RNA sequence: CCUCGA
DNA sequence: TATAATGGGAGCTGTCACGGATGC
DNA sequence: GCATCCGTGAGTCGAGGG
């Protein structure tokens, strides 16, 4: 089939995980003696692909007769090494993070959608202020807390854990 | 010289700080075997 | 006024020139009003009135009591292509850009 | 000027060493690491514009 | 014919160059006054006029 | 570079020259068979040493690099056909 | 600022618990809560103290923003901005149009706004950020590996800090460092001081730098070769 | 704006602990851990699961995650079931639940009150391969360890005991994260000892030392060769974008010449195999592994053609012999042997 | 980067 | 694993024209 | 409506030197 169009679109976490052949769990590149790639690291052949044509990492399968077979001992597919140019990996985040293109490209698409100013979006994203999702009927300065309110740190402490003081 | 203000102890020594490159007779240098020249720079003079 | 490559770039980018001419938004007749310390030019239609306040040392292209088209230059200098487009329309701006580039 | 910069680094290391380590037994040699000054001279002569 | 263990990595004259050899320098590891960067056994410099 | 036995740069402006002449095949050749279409360049060298005409070019490898770098930017870049159904320029080697 | 409730018998709430007015505190349901707050059970003074505090959900960072983005119902917002487009003020029509353009872009594209936040960061194939032995047997490698290693160290330290129940301040600091790591990976220098390798003032080369500029992928290897 | 200024402000919010407040919090932590052990004794539950439930309720529903060591997934349902099993015990058996809750809260406030000490220690380890904030966070990990291990009865301050763990954590992080090619802790220590030795030698010699001088100064077991191999292993990579990588060719992908040469080699081997019988050409192709990628044994090729292994070996011999004859005659396959 | 050439 | 130790440190800036948010 | 701060652009191909 002949290429006619080229489409570009946002990628969903599911789409990204679908590209991925494995998660990169360690910040390891290659071993200081063997110079071979480390397990679960950035160059691991278990994820990205074989370094040699049709040869697994440990060497149990070294020929093209095995194609698509994943060696059980070392976990490396037997296939062309060119795939180390193509196969993606991924990193699974303990907490989500904002794609800075959609933050700092003014006017911010994320900030435009949520009617948040640049300053406010910065303050929430880089942890200078809280944004309220549910007030649970909180009250600050007599005004009830409304959703999407910008709370400083003192305000959030005074509302969430109460007010107090200690005197010498 | 090292001087403890309280102890008054004074220990002095000639410490070796490494090498400084020397200029040759003609005003050039030899850095890693290659002759090099330090070019004077023009700039705005300090002042008011 | 600008010559050469700066003028060409100024035109191809549709920039508002630094020293720009002042043009008439509509037709009308020219009534000049010059105090010794201040200057203004009025384009008076049959039913409408337009007042252009400009610095005193600007050179007029315009005699008192002349009939000026919409988008016609009153002061000397380059024309803002966007003012010309709003006043006189597309064909006029196409003409202006092509001729002004060709001058250089 | 590059000598002055390398010396500033050597002195920052000198104070960092004066806070750590035995307070009773310190020489000029134990205090001074020449490497940052060396580095400053080396970069000025090898990679300066 | 057995495939030999080693292969030819010799230094050859690049295209468009050449001349008369006028000097050869040879530095070797384990030789007086000679210490090289870690791992290199020897360095050879040929001068071509 | 001459020391690396290098090739000459056919930059944006040389491309403009070829486009202005309308020499589509000369230009496509510059962009594929002579630079970074791997299958294309291997097949071309073999064709010429065999006395055969040069084969039709295919996707330049640096376009695949671009696609993978956009995926690294979390952007999905899809080559589509006229029925808007995807086409695989990686020949299945990047899909599970 | 609190409310004391003495107890004579077994108490039904422990320390830290959050409670609303009219909840069972102690003595099998006799002494209850007046005020909204959080419970300190003083066994020395034998009193259930309730410090006035609410159950507010107020979050920080990309997690909070992602929630607010998941919540957005696009078509409703489109209707709101359309009602805004009929306003006499020209600037309000301007802002409503600017917003409605984004809303309708997401609508017609079938993209979900929340995808502008990342959960799974992608990782480039290794051959595009090589680790190669140069001529003399030494090693040379792309900057993307150092950026990815920064990311992975901070991510893993965050996972462990969470598993070990770290205080708030520490998790906040780690999450901020994580956001800046993803920042420097995707477009270094865009926000804050650019990340540099040790002993050099040279900004690391991120993916955005790879793409754009005269030296970027398009102009250097795609529109000319 | 500037993240370390922000963190220093957030740290300056929590005030410093007086001797009494410190001792009280440490005591509450100790007694709360003891109370968790007692709750394990009574409940028959797992002490770690009990600790995680008490911790979960103390911090909030904001953070409940799966703990690696726990046999059960930690989610609000299981923590609610376990907290209700912990609320269903007699008053004197319900006492330890309150003790544990207070212990958790005291532990939190103790860490937060001592977070400035980590900064004051980590500021000394900059320039070693890790960012200021990375050193700070690794020191915070160490501080957490020190809180969990501290014993207030020894009457020592907490700063004293915590400093040991904070230094330990910062140094472990340096040794584990600084190099793009990772090196084990002991190997890093050997390398740094090597460096200090070489620097002292240059400080006394007025010049950089040779391999032999370093080896002598390193003691027994160290020769010049070992110094060299050690420095070779400690060599760190350099940036491709120094660009510096545009001078680096690709040795992996076969060149067009190599591709065409293997193509003509396969074509000429088939040209030469065609001058044999189909059985002897097939025997050669099986014995060389061309047909399926691997080389068969003589018994496999013989059972494939239905013949004795000696017979298939003789067929291979005569096929090779006819090949040698044709090749000596036409000299076509000579150039490909390099 | 620099210097140099067109 | 225990004396006590509790908020960083680098910082030269000789362009200009564009869109766009930010304020008065 | 009109000043102001931020971001992004500013020729090609060579060669060498690194
Ligand atoms: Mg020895
Ligand atoms: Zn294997």
């Amino acid at each position: 089939k002949e290429v006619r169009k080229v489409r570009i679109a946002l990628a969903s976490p599911e789409k990204i995980r679908s590209w991925s052949y494995g998660e990169v769990e360690k910040p390891e590149t290659i071993n200081y003696r063997t110079l071979k790639p480390e397990r679960d690291g950035l160059f691991d052949e278990r994820i990205f692909g074989p370094i040699k044509d049709y040869e697994c990492a440990c060497g149990k399968y070294k020929r093209q007769r095995f194609e698509g077979k994943v060696c059980e001992r070392c976990g490396v597919e037997v296939t062309k090494s060119i795939v180390r140019r193509y196969r993606m990996g991924h990193i699974e985040l303990a907490t989500p993070a904002a794609h800075i293109w959609f933050v700092k490209d003014v006017p911010s698409k994320i900030g435009t959608l949520l009617d948040l100013s640049a300053t406010e979006l910065e303050q929430v994203l880089y942890f200078s202020k809280y944004i309220v999702l549910d007030p649970k009927g909180a009250i600050l300065n007599g005004v009830p807390v409304e959703k999407r309110q910008l709370l400083t740190d003192e305000e959030y402490r005074e509302l969430r854990y109460g007010k107090q003081e200690t005197y010498p | 010289q090292l001087i403890h203000k309280d102890t008054g102890l004074i220990k002095e020594d000639e410490v070796f700080l490494g090498h400084i490159p020397l200029m040759t007779e003609d005003g050039s240098f030899i850095i890693n075997g290659a002759d090099r020249v330090i070019v004077s720079q023009i700039h705005r003079s300090p002042g008011v | 006024i600008t010559q050469g490559l700066p003028r060409v770039i100024e035109l191809f980018e549709a920039r508002r020139p630094k020293a720009k001419a002042v043009i008439s938004e509509i037709d009308g007749v020219v009534r000049i009003e010059e105090t010794e310390e201040k200057l203004s030019v009025f384009v008076e239609s049959e039913g409408f009135s337009k007042e252009y306040k400009l610095p005193k040392e600007a050179r007029l292209l315009v005699k008192d009591g002349d009939y000026v088209e919409a988008g016609q230059p009153l002061t000397r200098g380059a024309i803002d292509p966007h003012q010309l487009l709003e006043a006189k329309g597309p064909e006029a701006v196409e003409r202006y850009l092509v001729e002004e580039i060709q001058k250089v | 000027d590059q000598f002055r910069v390398g010396l500033a680094r050597l002195a920052r290391g000198v104070r960092e060493r004066m806070l750590m380590g035995s307070e009773d037994s310190l020489t000029p040699a134990k205090l001074v690491n020449s490497r940052p000054l060396e580095a400053a001279i080396r970069e000025f002569f090898s990679r300066s514009q | 014919e057995k495939a030999r263990d080693v292969k030819d990595t010799s230094l050859r004259v690049p295209p468009g160059e050449g001349g008369i050899v006028v000097r050869t320098v040879r530095l070797r590891r384990g030789d007086p006054g000679v210490e090289l960067k870690p791992g290199v056994r020897e360095v050879v410099r040929v001068y071509v006029a | 570079g001459k020391a690396q036995f290098g090739g000459q740069r056919f930059g944006e402006m040389e491309v403009w020259a070829l486009e202005a002449y309308g020499a589509a095949h000369t230009l496509q050749e510059m962009l594929t068979l002579k630079s970074d279409d791997i299958e294309g360049r291997n097949a071309a060298y073999e064709a010429i040493i065999k006395g055969e005409d040069v084969p039709e070019p295919s996707v330049p490898e640096s376009f695949r690099v671009l696609v993978k770098e956009l995926q690294a930017l979390a952007l999905d870049v899809q080559t589509l056909d006229e029925k808007d159904n995807p086409v695989d320029i990686f020949e299945g080697l990047a899909s599970k | 600022k609190a409310r004391v409730y003495p107890f004579e018998d077994d108490v039904e709430v422990s320390t830290g618990d959050r409670v609303a007015p009219g909840d069972v505190l102690a003595d099998g349901g006799k002494v209850k809560s007046d005020v909204y707050g959080r419970v300190e059970v003083d066994l020395v003074r034998n009193v259930v103290r309730v410090v006035e505090s609410y159950d507010i959900d107020a979050r920080m960072g990309a997690e909070a923003i992602q929630q607010l983005l998941k919540e957005l119902d696009l078509e409703a917002l489109e209707k709101e901005l359309l009602e805004e487009m009929k306003h006499p003020s020209r600037a309000r029509r301007a802002k409503a149009r600017k917003r409605l353009e984004v809303v309708r872009a997401f609508l017609d594209s079938g993209n979900r706004p929340e995808w502008m936040i990342l959960e799974a960061v992608p990782v480039l194939p290794p051959d595009l950020r090589p680790m190669v032995q140069v001529d003399g047997g030494r090693f040379a490698t792309s900057d993307l590996n150092d950026l990815y290693r920064r990311l992975i160290n901070r991510n893993n330290r965050l996972k462990k800090l969470l598993a070990q129940g770290a205080p708030e301040i520490i998790i906040r600091n780690e999450k901020r460092m994580l956001q800046e790591a993803v920042d420097a990976l995707l477009d270094n220098g865009r926000r804050g001081a650019p990340v540099t390798n040790p002993g050099s003032d040279r900004p690391l080369r991120s993916l955005t730098d790879i793409l754009s500029g005269k030296q970027g992928r398009f102009r250097q290897n795609l529109l000319g070769k | 704006s500037d993240p370390v200024r922000q963190y220093l402000h957030e740290i300056g919010q929590v005030p410093l602990l007086t001797l009494e407040e410190e001792v009280e919090l440490a005591r509450k932590v100790e007694e709360g851990m003891e109370a968790i052990k007692k709750l394990s004794e009574i409940t028959g539950l797992d002490p770690d699961l009990i600790r995680e439930v008490v911790r979960a309720k103390i911090l909030g529903s904001a953070r409940v995650r799966h703990i690696p060591g726990l046999k059960e997934t930690l989610d609000p349902k299981t923590v609610e079931e376990i907290d209700q099993k912990l609320k269903s015990l007699p008053k004197e058996h319900k006492r330890y639940l309150h003790i544990a809750r207070e212990g958790e809260a005291a532990r939190q406030h103790l860490i937060e009150a001592n977070l400035r000490l980590v900064v004051s220690i980590a500021k000394k380890y900059t320039g070693r391969g890790l960012s200021f904030l990375d050193l700070i966070q690794e020191g915070n990990q160490g501080l957490i360890r020190a809180v969990e291990k501290f014993e207030y009865k020894r009457r020592f301050k907490f700063s004293t005991y915590a400093t040991w763990w904070i230094r330990q954590a910062i140094n472990r992080a340096i040794a584990d994260q600084a190099r793009t090619i990772r090196i084990p802790v002991h190997m890093v220590e050997t390398i740094n000892k090597l460096s200090r030795t070489a620097r002292q030698l240059q400080q006394e010699l007025g010049r950089e030392p040779t391999y032999e001088e370093i080896a002598e100064a390193m003691g027994p077991g160290w020769d010049a060769k070992r110094v060299e191999e050690t420095l070779k292993i400690a060599q760190e990579p350099v940036s491709l974008e120094t660009f510096y990588g545009d001078f680096i060719p690709d040795e992996h992908l076969p060149s067009p010449v190599d591709a065409a040469t293997q193509s003509l080699l396969s074509e000429e081997l088939e040209k030469a195999l065609s001058k044999l019988s189909e059985r002897e050409a097939m025997v050669l192709k099986l014995r060389k592994g061309l047909i399926d990628g691997r080389e068969h044994t003589l018994e496999e090729v013989g059972a494939f053609f239905g013949v004795t292994r000696e017979r298939i070996r003789q067929i291979e011999n005569k096929a090779l012999r006819k090949l040698k004859y044709h090749e000596s005659r036409t000299r076509k396959l000579r150039d490909f042997l390099d």
